[PDB]
Parts: C-alpha cells; structure tokens; sequence
RNA sequence: UGAAAUUCUUGGAUUUAUUGAAGACUAACUACUGCGAAAGCAUUUGCCAAGGACGUUUUCAUUAAUCAAGAACGAAAGUUAGGGGAUCGAAGAUGAUCAGAUACCGUCGUAGUCUUAACCAUAAACUAUGCCGACUAGGGAUCGGGUGGUGUUUUUUUAAUGACCCACUCGGCACCUUACGAGAAAUCAAAGUCUUUGGGUUCUGGGGGGAGUAUGGUCGCAAGGCUGAAACUUAAAGGAAUUGAC
C-alpha cells in the first residue's frame, strides 16, 4: 500500500584510516524506526571496494578490499579491514599456458590475535636468451618455492598486526622479498599476494576501530 | 489396470471376453516360474476364474470374478507382491533394506500398531530389531525369505 | 562530462591488432566520433568520450562491442558491421557445457564442426547469416538474436556427434523457411 | 559526484535479471525482469524484453535519483554456461543508451574449481 | 660414408663417442693426487668418488660425491693420476 | 522447451547479502609432456616401502630368453553384509502434448554413484600391431641423467648456486620427410633386412551363416565367465582404392 522509499533511511559509510580516500559510498538504510536493529544491520555491512577508487590510482589496479562496517555516530559508519582479493579478469589474464602455476598457502595469526589465511600466487618466467617455447620448473624447485614463500608470509605476518599487515600489502613488500629470497630457486614473474581470508577475530573492540578511523 | 478393473467391480459381472496384447496375455496366464509371471497372475489366479481364447499380435481371454469373493487384502497384496516384483532379481532380504522402504514400511507398520499399541523399543532395527530384523525374520516365519518371486505361489 | 572504459588484449589477439590497428582506430575516432587510446605495455584498449564529441552514450557501448568481438577473433568488416547494426549480439559457450567430451573426442568434434576445409563451417556462416570463431574449447557466434539461436542450435547438433549430413538437411530446412518469411 | 549503486544482471537461458541494490549489498532498489515486462511466451529473455526491463530499472533508478551504479554481469555459472548472454549485453546496451552513471563494468561469474555431475547425462543435455 | 676407415678413426670424433660405444672399450676417468693445506699430504682420489674421501689426518672432507663426478673442496691443490 | 502444460509464489518464490552443515570433485595451469606391467594416475604437507634412467678403474661370473601347468593384479557395471547419502540418476511415480521437425519431453526421484569387509573377471581391456636380440637413412624439437664452455645473466668483491645458450653422450614419449625396401592399398624406420624364402620362442586362423548356439566339464550366492560342436544351408561375404551419372 505505501511506498517504503517514504519510510526509507538514508546513511554514509566511511573507510578506514590506512587508506586515503576515506569518504567512499553511502547507505539505504530502509527504516529509521528501530535504531537497535538499524544498528545491527549497519555491524554487518560489508563493502567491497576497489584499490583504484579508494587509493585515487587511476589505474583500474585489478585489487579488491573487502571492509566490514561496526560502527554508528550521526549518519556516518565506521568500519574495518576485512579482506583481500583480485577481479577475476585479471586471474584469468594471468594464468596462461606455457608457464608453471605455484600456489602457495598458510594459516596465520596475527599479533592483533586475528586468525587468518593468506594465498599466495607466482608464475614461472623465461630468461633473456630462450629458445624453448616453453619454461617449466622441476617439481623440487616448486616444493622449494612454495616452503621460501610460506616461510617468508609466516614471518611477514607474525611480526605484524593488522593494520601493520594493510600497509605493507599496499606498496607490495612481501612480494619483493619473494622476488628477492625466491630468485636463488628459479626466476619467477607475476608474483602477487591473490587473496587474504580472516577466519576468527577476538574479543569485540571498539578503541582499536577508532584508532584505525583517526 | 486393465484387468484389475474387472476383478473389484462391484455387482460382478458374468464373464468377461476381451482381446488385449498377445504378450499381455501371456503375462496373464503364466505358471509360477516364469519371466512372464509377476504380480498380474498371482492377482488374478486369486480373485478371477482365467482363461486363453482364439489367439487374434493380440490374444482374446474369459475372465470370471469369483462372487463368492477370497477374503485376501488386495492392498496389502498389491503391496508385498509390488515390492517383491519389481526386485525379482534382487535377494529378498536386501530388497526391503534400501533406505526408504525401511521409511515407507517403517511408517505404515507402525501405522499397522496404531491400533495394537506394540511399545516400539529403542533397539529398533539399525541393530537387532523392527526396522532390520523382524522385517528379516517374518520372511522366515512365512513361506518367503530366502524363496523368490517367482517361487512362492499365492 | 568523460567516460572511460578499459579492455585487456591478449597476446593471440594482438599482432592481428597492431598489424590492422590502422584501420581499427579511425572509424571509432571519426566515423564514431570516440577517443581511443592504447597501452600497448598493459595491453588495454582505452575508449573514452568527452564533451567534444556528440553525445552518443551508446557509441560507446557499440564501440566497446567492437574492439571485444575483435578481440574475440572476429573479423573487421563484422565488427564494422556491429557498428552499423544494433541487432547483432554475440553468444559464447564451451564445449563441456553441453558434453563432456575427453581426448581426441574433443579434436573430432572440432573437426566435426569446421569440417575439411572450413566447408562445414563456412556453409553455417553463409545460411546462419552470422560469423562465429571456434576458440579453443569456446565458441562464439556473431549475428541476430534469432540468428545465433540458429547457430547455437547447428552447433549443439555437431557437437553431440550427429553427422554433417543431417546438419546440412536442417540447415537448408532452417535457411528456406527462414528466407521465405 | 554522482550516487553509486551495485547493478547485478543474472543471464538465464530462459530469463535476464536486473537487480539494483544500494553498497554493501543492502537494499532492492530497482528490480524488474524479463518476464514481467513482455508478455509473448517467446519472447521472454529476447534482447528486446531485456532492453525494455532495463529501461525500466533506469526510469525507477531516476525516480529514487541514483545515478551511478557498479555493474555485476553474472551468467548462470555453476555446471551451465560461464558466460552471460546477449540478454546481458543488451541490458548493458541499455544502460548505455538510457543515460545512467556507469561507474565499473565486471563480470562476475561463478566459476567451480572442480564441478560435480552435470543433469546432462552422458549422452549430452539439450537438442 | 661409404668408405671409411674405422680401424683408424679420427681421435677427435672418437673422443665424443660414449664409453663402452668406442672401437676398443675403456674408461673416460682418472685419478688425482690432491693436497690439502692443512697437511701437505698427497691423498690419491678416483674422480667420480662416490664415498666422501675426508683427509688422513684431519676431518676435512677433500671431495663429495654429486652425480658423475666428486666436487672438491675449495682450497685443495690437485694433480692427475 | 521447435513450441507449450505439472510443480512454488502475498505466510514473499526467484534473485541479493551475511553466515553454517554435508558429501563429492580436484578446473583453468594441462602439451609441443611425465609416471605405471597393464587397468590407471593432476591441491598442500608429512610418513612408509618401492622403481626406472644416468654415473661408476665396485661385486658375482652364465646365473639367461620365451613360456602349456600354476599364480598376482585387473576400468565400468553387477551380488552380500555395515557406514554414508550433497550432486546426478538404470527402474518407478508422474504432467504431458504437436507436429507427422524426429521422437516427444518436463518434474520428482529407490537402486546405484562414495567408502569398509568381501564376490566377479568382462571392454573398440586398440597402439585394432606378442616378447627377447642384431643391422639398415636423415632432421629438428622436447623429458630424465651426465661431461665440457677463459658461454651468458642474476653480482655477494670474486666465486659457488641455480636458470638459459652452445657442443657431445645415454635412456625415453612423440613428430616430419623420403624409399633403398615392403605392401593389395591406405600406409610402414618397422608392417624393412621374405621365392635370393631359416636369430630364439609363446599364442591364434583356414569362405559365409547356422553359432560363441546345443551338450558336457569347471569356476561363481547370483548375474555370468572359461572350454565349446554337429546336423542343416549357401556363391559369395569381404579389405583397400577409384570415378561421376536421381
């Protein structure tokens, strides 16, 4: 019978403070009556956004940071980091056919008590002076390659927390240290962090929240 | 259904002459034995008086419901007999155990005690009992179990 | 008032790119009136309209149509053809889509559905009224909506093993029922 | 600038979904289909009936005055065909032509690692 | 090729031919007197040692087996035979 | 869905978002390849126990090759008894319909599909090519190992790793020419070294049906497997290549 545009709720989300442009996206809301639950449906609001258009790169830079939105105070929405990703274009403009795949993997807690799970992806590359059409590394080298970068993400990640963990991810640290530590096993290319999973978060915090807004 | 229309018609009929499929009609009067002989000739051999005329491929047959009617449960005939017949080269005892006619008959035989009231015990039958193994054993308290089909008569 | 989209280009696609970009770019440039940059390094096709333009919003969506079915394989003039034409779309499957096949199963059913020559193919392209590029496990038809149905359907007849014979039976019944109307 | 909104068009065989939503995946905001909006049994997910839905889902966007929209192309995905029809391509033809805020085209489309048994049979599913 | 020698051949090529493929079959190894520094001692080791020769006094291993052929330690004077 | 009808939906389906449970698979990477006696084998990591090739100025000194008897393993489907049961799905239960566009199809779905303990022993189980051994043309790619290079690059100061390049050598899976030669031909570096007919050895066939049928034996709970006829009947049945006329 009534339209509920009348009755709807309109809100503005507002991203963390390791990025640069915080002001990203606004908020239907479609009641205003229940605060408790518009509250509740704020906590659970997750915005996927792109690395590009939070980071003013023009670059459509293929990432994808998926934040978790907690808090309320007046119309604008306090959020948190909640994970990583790429387009899957760009995994699929990746991954071509006379190369070798390496995957890597590991379970993670981090120094914020975060239990989390972190994928890594690299290629295998050609040198300068090829003449096979084709550059595939020994299943040693791959077992090699996937126990260097595990070992280098397990350190990489202890050491830090989370927040530290955000603004390494940006410049692509870990990713070099791979190139670097990795270099002596085989040449790879196309070495990128794929996804970045939380899987169990502490105790429920507020101060850390605004600490990461400031 | 073809017969099985003229075996329960209330008020019966005198007799019944009708041309159907030649290899139906060996399906009607088949001996126990066969690959022909299922569940229509158990059924009828029970409840209507059969018999082959002037093969016409089709086949002409008398049918003659017996007035004084045998006082069987043609549902729970049409039952056991369907549950037996389409497993006829399926063992007996695994062919109740499928999963869901250990559900189907699970509910109509504690349905058959609704009027008997039977305590079901817990150790029914995934071990010792109602489900598994009485369903076993009354197959080896009547004429069945370990004879097939196309074995037992009526 | 700019809009700007971005397409990636392969390296399969893209010597056939820089050997016809010459033709490629203008008729988006004049005859479409859209700016057309390219990242040679990333491999992106850049196609962005300004206020200098007319304001075409769809344009823009016909010349990203362009350079996809070009990208796709496709030829020139088809995709020129996209340019003029609005009812002509592209429809795209594999081949486990419809069976799975293992092997050499799947080199016959390739060959099944070029045949020697091409001749089986180019005969769908002539009476189908569409253009299709048999990718590696994809296929892509080019045509109207009703015309690629066509197509989708000779083709699900091919690869599920029926022989050309009866494809070229259904496929003359489809062309004089479809012409004649 | 403009109000960013989250379009998700799923590509059926026999069906084409537009579906506005607000950010975070909150709320329906414009949602018609196909079906509802051509009557014609054929003509259920032509490339026309998607054009009109949607012009449709643009006229209802225009009345709540979002603009700006990222847009999710989605096929069926799953066992069926991974790639979003002319159904879509239409739909995207007609957010083109209808003037609305593209903020970022993607085509999302659910890929399994590894499928299980496909309702195809061994022989093959249709035609 | 139709008339050649093969009671002579030429050395060259048939110095490329495997070891037991030659005209009269022999190995293609040797051996070394090597000396460590920290000795000055003369250890007779075969080339392609497949135990690691250590030294007669001290604990240094004067070569290891990889593959084919035995590496040698570095810092370590040798000579053939 | 060529076309259409059953099911569900105002208590909200479908779709969207956040979750959780279950079981099955191991895509793209994935060939121009690898392993295994074959059937067969593609996520990580670990444990166990094997194996090929390579290298060897190590050891034994004919210990070998092929194999009726006998023995292990053997895809899929199928049998019995537990566990599991998400997908799909022989049967079944069903809505059908519209053309002679063929049959229709569509939705639910027991068995099974997945494991454990056993049974069975069949495939276009094909590479339609037994195994061991020698000889006879080239060519360029790869896979595993090895030997060289005052090669190259990553420079860590030089090196040494690795990774490529060049040259050689074994041992593979494949390719591409030819014809010396073979064949009826397609084709074959073996299907060659065969009337100028002999390296060793196992198995099989003798025009087509009747017929892998009958009977007997044997193996199996069963389904079946192995072994396996005759009477009678008949001038073809075939294999490869070639042309153009409805």
């Amino acid at each position: 019978v009534v339209d509920p545009f009348t009755r709807k709720e309109w809100f503005d989300i507002k991203a963390p403070s390791t990025f640069e442009n915080r002001n990203v996206g606004k908020t239907l809301v479609n009641k205003s009556t229940g605060l408790k639950s518009a509250s509740d449906a704020l906590k659970g609001r997750v915005v996927e956004v792109c690395l590009a258009d939070l980071q003013g790169s023009e670059d459509h830079s293929f990432r994808k940071i998926k934040l978790r939105v907690d808090e309320v105070q007046g119309k604008n929405l306090l959020t948190n980091f909640h994970g990583m990703d790429f387009t899957t274009d760009k995994l699929r403009s990746m991954v071509r056919k006379w190369q070798t795949l390496i995957e890597a993997n590991v379970t993670v807690k981090t120094s914020d008590d975060y239990v989390l799970r972190i994928f890594a992806i690299a290629f295998t590359r050609k040198q300068a002076n090829q003449v096979k059409r084709h550059s595939y590394a020994q299943s040693s080298h791959i077992r090699a390659i996937r126990k260097v970068i595990s070992e280098i993400l397990t350190k990489e990640v202890q050491g830090s927390t989370l927040a530290q963990l955000t603004s390494k991810l940006i410049p692509e640290v870990i990713n070099k240290e791979i190139e670097n530590a990795t270099k002596d096993i085989f040449p790879l290319q196309n070495i990128h962090v794929r996804k970045v999973k939380l899987l169990k978060q502490p105790k429920f915090d507020v101060g850390a929240l605004m600490a990461l807004h400031g | 259904p073809l017969v099985f229309k003229l075996i329960n018609q209330p008020r019966p009929p005198r007799v019944s002459i009708l041309m159907f499929q030649r290899e139906f009609a060996l399906r009607l009067l088949a001996r126990p034995g066969d690959s022909l002989y299922c569940r229509l000739s158990a059924n009828v051999q029970m409840w209507a008086n059969v018999t082959h005329i002037m093969k016409v491929e089709s086949s002409v047959v008398r049918l003659e419901i017996k007035n004084p009617r045998p006082q069987v449960d043609y549902n729970e005939w049409d039952g056991l007999l369907r549950i037996v017949f389409v497993r006829k080269n399926r063992t007996i005892s695994a062919g109740f155990k499928s999963t869901t006619v250990m559900d189907i008959l699970e509910k109509n035989y504690k349905t058959f005690l609704a009027m008997n009231n039977e305590m079901v015990d817990d150790t029914k039958g995934s071990m010792h009992d109602v489900v598994k193994e009485k369903i076993d054993t009354v197959l080896k308290e009547t004429d069945l179990g370990d004879k097939r089909a196309g074995k037992c008569d009526q | 008032k700019f809009e700007s989209r971005k397409i990636m280009v392969p390296p399969h696609r893209m010597t056939p790119l820089r050997n016809s970009w010459t033709k490629i770019y203008p008729p988006l440039v004049e005859h479409l009136k859209l700016q057309v940059r390219m990242n040679l390094k990333t491999k992106s096709v850049e196609l962005r309209t300004n206020p200098k333009f007319t304001t075409d919003p769809g344009a823009l969506q016909k010349g990203a149509d362009f350079i996809k079915a070009f990208t796709l394989g496709f030829d020139l003039d088809d995709s020129i053809a996209l340019l003029r034409l609005d009812d002509l779309y592209i429809e795209t499957f594999e081949v486990k889509d419809v069976k799975t096949l293992t092997g050499d199963h799947l080199s016959r059913a390739i060959g099944r559905i070029a045949g020697k020559d091409g001749k089986t193919k180019f005969a769908i392209e002539n009476a189908t009224r569409t253009r299709i590029v048999l990718a590696d496990s994809k296929i892509h038809i080019l045509g109207g909506f009703t015309h690629i149905r066509m197509a989708r359907e000779s083709v699900v007849s091919l690869i599920l093993g029926s022989p050309p014979g009866k494809v070229y039976g259904n496929l003359r019944t489809v062309a004089s029922r479809l012409k004649e109307r | 600038s403009q109000v960013f909104g989250v379009a998700r068009i799923y590509a059926s065989f026999n069906d084409t979904f537009v579906h506005v939503t607000d950010l975070s995946g909150k709320e329906t905001i414009a949602r018609v289909t196909g079906g509802m909006k051509v009557k014609a049994d054929r003509d259920e997910s032509s490339p026309y009936a998607a054009m009109l839905a949607a012009q449709d889902v643009a006229a209802k966007c225009k009345e709540v005055g979002i603009t700006a929209v990222h847009v999710k192309i989605r096929a069926t995905g799953g066992t069926r065909t991974k790639t979003p029809g002319p159904g879509g391509q239409a739909a995207l033809r007609a957010l083109a032509r209808s003037g609305l805020r593209i903020g970022r085209i993607e085509d999302v489309t659910p890929v399994p690692s590894d499928s299980t048994r496909k309702k195809g049979g061994r022989r093959g599913r249709r035609l | 090729v139709l008339v050649q020698d093969l009671l002579h051949p030429t050395a060259a090529s048939e110095a490329r031919k495997h070891k037991l493929k030659t005209l009269v079959q022999g190995p293609r190894s040797y051996f070394l007197d090597v000396k460590c520094p920290g000795c000055l001692n003369i250890t007779t080791v075969f080339s392609h040692a497949q135990t690691a020769v250590t030294c007669e006094s001290c604990s240094t291993i004067l070569c290891t087996p990889t593959g084919g052929k035995a590496k040698l330690s570095e810092g370590t004077s040798f000579r053939r035979k």
